């Protein structure tokens, strides 16, 4: 689902 | 506005003073428009800001808004494995069954990515594990193979 994209955000604040 | 994006990459950042500064009742729910409309809110869940996330909270940040795909900040905790925060919003009233435009859950995201805890916190609050996506995929049909304890808790078996 490329138009889907992903959330703003990361796992890491490293 | 220069200030909305100062106040977004504030959040971002996980800033809390210039979040402070910026935060008005007028900001706190602006939209990164050159982005995908993430809010201040979506910003700080996801970059995992626990003190901004608090702050907005409490400054009238609305943890139902959807952003351009349709997703909640609850999402974008969920997909980044940030326990804290998911229980922050869930505590503040988010919906755990909330679907974006893809009908994907929260769920969906913790499932996908591996965060056992996050997925076990969405269960506890009544998340569903047989919701399916529009590719008909359910939480439990996104879950890597290797986590066996995920699928175990999923299934509720």
């Amino acid at each position: 689902h490329l138009q889907r994209g992903c959330a703003d955000g990361q796992s890491f604040r490293s | 506005s220069e200030a909305d994006r100062q106040l977004l990459e504030a959040a971002k950042a996980g800033d809390v003073e210039t979040v402070k500064k910026l935060c008005t009742v007028q900001s706190v729910n602006c939209r990164d428009i050159e982005g995908r409309q993430s809010t201040p809110l979506h910003f700080a869940a996801g970059y995992n800001r626990v003190s901004v996330v608090e702050y907005l909270l409490q400054h009238g940040a609305d943890v139902h808004a959807k952003d351009k795909g349709g997703l909640v900040p609850l999402h974008n905790a969920c997909s980044y494995g940030h326990y804290e925060v998911a229980e922050l919003l869930v505590k503040h009233g988010a919906v755990v069954n909330v679907a974006d435009l893809w009908k994907f859950t929260p769920l969906h995201e913790a499932a996908a990515k591996g965060k056992y805890e996050i997925c076990k916190l969405l269960l506890q609050h009544g998340a569903d594990p047989t919701k399916k996506n529009r590719d008909g995929n359910t939480p439990l049909d996104l879950v890597k193979d290797g986590d066996t304890d995920i699928q175990d808790l999923l299934r509720g078996d």
